[PDB]
């Protein structure tokens, strides 16, 4: 699903949550984008990146 | 007037357990008036009966038993008047539980 | 006061007010919920079938020495006539394709038909299995034949046997009907004998009443079609001539029966229905004896009887439905129930249908209402289906098989035959439902007390039904956690899907108290059978926990042995290596409480003293003084590097340092001579 | 029927629920007297184990956990609370307290043990909560806001083996446990709910046939039966059975079982799924059975 960045959908979701127009539901996600953030924060990715990481591994 | 801010129903159970029927009639008279905004806060109640608040409650099990405990002495006109003093007051209450239910349903269907 | 009752609902101030949502004491202040339990138990908070009742759905009023034999005998017959397959994780039980089961059941009910108080139900089951004997079972008239018996000779003797069954199922009502009618009307009494084929008694009563020409007519009727056709003319004559209306309607009913006419139309426009007021069996027996030739099949007698009760476009109904044997005699004219589009009949009729019509409905056949006055008694329903499944009938629905198997397994749970509820659930073809249903039921019924009754059921399930014993002890572990016995939880987790659960329980609940009591040999009993490489390679955290406790015990045992026998330096090298391997591993135990800190610290203190005794046996004296080996001669140089890793309390470490300074002062004082 | 016991449950006020453990050895009972009372009932005895006061309102349901997790009980109240209680060393204390609801919490139900230790709770604000035990004392909490309009009244889980849902699986893999539950409310709806591949919870299907507020709803235990079945009841006095005859169709049929003279309060499935119990507004229970002809017959009247 990702085709221009690593964890593209979670990166897009964070770049969207920074906008003061975010009238979305706040799904718990990582707030950092190093590859240890899911295990340091004990928080998930969004499931497109979470499929690609499981496919890739 | 400390226990009213904790449980007026456990007090009403005690008053029925001890035959204090006139104190039970005026405790019920104060409790119904507490839910109706004549000092809700003295009965621990956060909010009086309103289509803008949590839903309210009353110990009807104890009130049915109080109306029986009065009516078991039906030869006395005072027991009849004390029973009417509950019943007539429970309709100035329940007509407003009906209206507050209609006012709330018209705020969960818009 | 005394407390009063809950005020009855039609005197409640809450009455009718359940919609007043803003007051929860009106919206729910008179609601209640009820909870089921195993064995068909219910916790009732209302009125019976503050307080709560515990109530049980149970069939009849308990004679366990009698009631249980009507379950257990059919079940120990069916368990001879299925195969057990073991090629899946949960075994499957499948019928033996054949006929034998019909005799196992028919002769069992012949023995059971005596003094037993269920005698009405047991006698209806006797009619059902002797009907299966007469349709699909076997013989006393073809076993005499020393050659393979022709299809028609079989069909003839099946009809001769059923031509007894339809008299035997009719006599007690005929014998009461005659006892009442004989003295008021001998014509009705003679007709009642004829509807049971008692033609000798009918002729006898006709000679006794003064009706000797009725006796002559009836004696000549046991074969001849000429008398049937001469009466067929004589009835046509009496009708056309309008002379019928000077003969008794009850006598015209006999003449119509003999003439092979099910209904006769009189010149009055009266009709005489020959099957009127009768039961279902004598109605079918009239079709088998008077409306058909001696050579016809059972299947034609039944189809002509169905042609007598169905709504055609061209003929009225004249035969009757008349029901299972618990609704007979009742006077119940069923006024066509305005929901129930299938009118109830006997299981014996539904089996005769299935013999005559291979695609007839199995649902009306297997429903308990066709068998008994109880919608909960599936005893015969399941044992009929697990004969029809063996007779290669396969057009039941999987919901209807599921409802039959689950209802009969629940009937076996409710009266405590839970091992036979497993036998029923092991006939579930669907493996994923079969394993679940057996693991769930085991998890309810397995006891921590291994009673003679639990042991008999567990040995029955494992040695007959091949149930994987791992689930009996999984169930005992799930029970042991609820009853808090961590020894029986460890020991039942050990017999089951196991490895890790038992180990991580032992290290939190058993290891430290066993060390504190010096009960090493008990803790060993769990740990040496956890230790095998086929098991320990599947245990989390083993080498820093269970292996440390176990190597400590085996180090104590190998010194317990060297303190009793002339053992070799090779074994003392091994002991020193095993002790050195243990110091920097007591270092690594997970401890949760001061019990675990006590176990770890006295293990460490014991190891510091074991190391001294092992090293003084590596440093024995010269052969000039016959003294015992001194643990205070050990070189400091071999003690301190290993004691400087032992987790030991400040008072244990202080007195270890006093022992180490004592041996250091000897390494000095023997260095100055 | 036949009586085993007639427990004198020491409640001074109306009892709203009465539930036994998985083995029928204990009894828990809740009431308007701000208490849950636990008993031993073995062999027809009665012994009080605990008077669990510490809800502050009337308590509307109790639920025992599966014994695989040990001696755990949940209960819900008018005060917005759901309290979890546990017996350890033989003493009872509180093991969780959730107050995250905006009105009275009217029902609670545990998951099948195969899903993990998960509780569901339904509230008079209109929401549902799910509470998952994460380990050694901790809990996750999910809140499905607005799950029913007007209010939520009852919750009941789907059993961990859905019929047919195993045929495609080659021997040696695990079952993929498709977690589901049903819920009823004052919108006249029964709704079916599922967990998705994101761990969020979703309205899967609706069941619309009552003309008045749904009081209660219960899923049938999948034992022997190849179908997926639900019961539900209403303020108009109906009871409906609901079948799902193909788990891949996800399609349901409404079958009317009865319509009583007043409200029906609760629906309760037998531990062998073959029988339904029904609480009537006239203080009664009635008992109901599916025939081999698939018709629903009474066994109490």
């Amino acid at each position: 699903y990702a085709k221009s960045v690593y964890w593209e959908n979670t990166l897009h979701t964070l770049k969207q949550r920074q906008l003061t127009s975010y009238v979305g539901s706040v799904r718990p996600l990582v707030t950092e984008l190093d590859p240890d953030a899911p295990i340091r924060q004990k928080m998930p990715l969004d499931d497109l990146d979470r499929e690609d990481e499981v496919r890739l591994l | 007037n400390s226990y009213k801010k904790v449980d007026a129903a456990e007090l009403l159970r005690l008053y029925l357990n001890y035959d204090l029927l006139e104190e039970a009639v005026d405790l019920v008279s104060e409790y119904v008036d507490a839910v109706l905004g004549k000092g809700h806060q003295y009965f621990g109640i956060e909010f009086p009966l309103s289509a803008t608040a949590p839903m309210v409650w009353l110990p009807y099990s104890s009130i049915d038993q109080l109306l029986q405990a009065l009516g078991e002495n039906s030869a006395n006109s005072h027991n009849i008047a004390l029973s009417q003093k509950i019943l007539d007051k429970l309709e100035d209450y329940q007509q407003k539980v009906d209206k507050a239910t209609r006012d709330l349903l018209y705020r969960r269907t818009l | 006061r005394r407390q009063l009752g809950l005020v009855p609902r039609e005197k409640s101030v809450t009455y009718g007010k359940g919609k007043l949502l803003m007051d929860m004491a009106l919206f729910m202040g008179r609601s209640f919920r009820v909870g089921w339990g195993p064995n068909w138990t219910l916790a009732n908070s209302g009125e019976q079938l503050f307080k709560v009742h515990l109530e049980k759905l149970s069939l009849r009023q308990r004679k366990p020495d009698e009631d249980m034999k009507l379950y257990q005998t059919p079940l120990e017959l069916k368990l001879k006539h299925s195969t057990v397959h073991v090629d899946e994780l949960c075994p499957l039980i499948v019928p033996n394709l054949g006929v034998a089961v019909i005799h196992d059941y028919a002769d069992w009910v012949k023995e059971a038909s005596g003094d037993l108080p269920e005698a009405q139900i047991v006698k209806h089951w006797s009619l059902t299995w002797t009907l299966c004997e007469a349709l699909w079972g076997h013989l006393k008239e073809l076993d005499s034949q020393l050659n393979e018996p022709r299809e028609y000779i079989q069909i003839l003797e099946r009809r001769r046997a059923f031509s007894r069954w339809l008299s035997c199922t009719a006599t007690p009502q005929i014998e009461e009907e005659v006892s009442l009618t004989q003295k008021n009307s001998p014509v009705e009494a003679v007709f009642s004998y004829l509807t049971g084929k008692r033609i000798s008694e009918a002729c006898s009563l006709a000679q006794q009443s003064g009706d000797h020409r009725l006796a002559l007519l009836l004696s000549q009727f046991v074969g001849s079609q000429s008398v049937r056709e001469l009466l067929t003319m004589q009835l046509v004559d009496w009708h056309q001539l309008q002379a019928d209306s000077f003969i008794q309607d009850e006598r015209l009913r006999i003449f119509a029966l003999l003439a092979g006419k099910p209904v006769w139309q009189l010149s009055e426009k009266k009709q005489i229905n020959v099957c009127s007021q009768l039961d279902w069996k004598r109605s079918l027996a009239i079709h088998l004896w008077y409306l058909l030739p001696p050579t016809a099949s059972i299947s034609r007698a039944l189809s002509m009887y169905e042609e007598a009760f169905q709504n055609t476009s061209d003929s009225d109904r004249y035969a009757c439905s008349p029901l299972p044997s618990y609704l007979e005699g009742s006077g119940c004219v069923i006024a066509e129930e305005q929901n129930s589009q299938t009118p109830l009949r006997d299981v014996c009729f539904h089996l005769l249908k299935l013999y005559s019509d291979r695609h007839y409905d199995l649902n009306q056949l297997l429903e308990p209402r066709s068998i008994t006055a109880d919608p909960l008694d599936y005893r015969l329903s399941w044992h009929l289906w697990e004969v029809l499944r063996a007779l290669n009938y396969t057009h039941l629905s999987a919901q209807c098989e599921g409802v039959l198997q689950a209802s009969y397994a629940g009937q076996l749970e409710s009266e405590g035959l839970w091992e036979w509820a497993i036998f029923v659930l092991l006939h579930i073809d669907n493996s994923g439902i079969r394993e679940k249903a057996v693991r769930e039921l085991l998890t309810r019924h397995c006891q921590l007390l291994e009673t003679p009754e639990s042991w008999a059921k567990e040995t029955f399930l494992t040695q007959k039904l091949r149930v994987p014993a791992k689930w009996i002890h999984e169930a005992k572990a799930v029970r042991a956690h609820m009853e808090s016995d961590k020894h029986l939880e460890a020991l039942c987790l050990f017999k089951a899907e196991h490895w890790n659960r038992c180990h991580k329980l032992i290290i939190r609940h058993l290891a430290s108290d066993a060390i504190i009591n010096e009960n090493y040999d008990y803790l060993k009993g769990f740990l040496e059978d956890l230790a095998p490489p086929e098991r320990s390679s599947l245990i989390q955290d083993w080498e820093t926990s269970g292996l440390v406790y176990l190597d400590y015990i085996r180090v104590i045992e190998m010194l317990r042995h060297i303190q009793q026998v002339d053992c070799s330096g090779n074994d003392l090298e091994q002991l020193h290596i095993k002790v050195t391997s243990l110091c920097s591993r007591i270092e690594q135990i997970q401890c949760y409480s001061a019990k675990d800190r006590l176990a770890q610290s006295d293990m460490a203190k014991r190891v510091a003293n074991l190391l001294r005794v092992v090293l003084s046996l590596h440093h024995p004296p010269d052969r000039t003084s016959d003294s015992t080996p001194d643990p205070q001669r050990v070189p400091l140089r071999l003690l301190a590097p290993h004691i400087g890793r032992l987790p030991m309390p400040e008072d244990y470490a202080m007195d270890e340092l006093r022992s180490l300074t004592q041996s250091y002062l000897r390494e000095l004082a023997v260095g100055s001579l | 029927v036949s009586v085993i016991n007639t427990v004198d449950t020491s409640h001074e006020d109306m009892i709203h629920d009465a539930q036994m453990d998985y083995y029928g050895t204990r009894l828990a009972t809740c009431s308007s007297d701000r208490s849950v009372k636990i008993f031993d009932v073995r062999n027809g005895g009665q012994i009080l184990i605990a008077d669990l006061r510490g809800h502050e309102g009337p308590v509307w349901q109790v639920a025992w956990a599966h014994p695989m997790y040990g001696n755990i009980l949940a209960s819900c109240s008018y005060d917005r609370k759901v309290i979890i209680w546990r017996e350890e060393n033989g003493t009872w204390e509180k093991s969780h307290e959730h107050a995250g609801h905006d009105s009275s919490v009217n029902s609670v139900c545990w998951a099948p043990h195969d899903y993990g230790l998960i509780l569901a709770c339904g509230s008079s604000d209109g929401a549902i909560s799910l509470l998952t035990y994460t380990g050694e004392g901790q809990w996750e909490v999910k809140k499905i806001n607005n799950a029913h309009t007007i209010g939520c009244n009852a919750v009941s889980w789907a059993p961990a083996v859905v019929p047919g849902s195993l045929i495609d699986h080659p021997s040696g893999q695990k079952p993929n446990y498709i977690k589901r539950f049903a819920s009823g409310g004052c919108d006249n709806l029964i709704k079916l709910w599922k967990e998705e591949e994101d761990g969020q919870w979703k309205e899967e299907q609706k069941l619309e046939a009552h003309s008045d507020w749904v009081r209660d709803v219960a899923w049938a235990p999948s034992i022997g039966l190849p179908t997926s079945t639900i019961a539900s009841c209403s303020q108009d006095g109906r009871v409906f059975i609901w079948t799902c005859d193909d788990a891949s169709s996800n399609t349901w049929s409404p079958k009317l079982l009865h319509k009583f003279n007043d409200v029906v309060w609760h629906v309760s499935w037998s531990i062998t799924a073959n029988i339904l119990a029904v609480s009537g507004g006239d203080n009664k229970v009635t008992l109901w059975k599916e025939s081999v002809d698939g018709q629903w017959v009474c066994i109490s009247d």
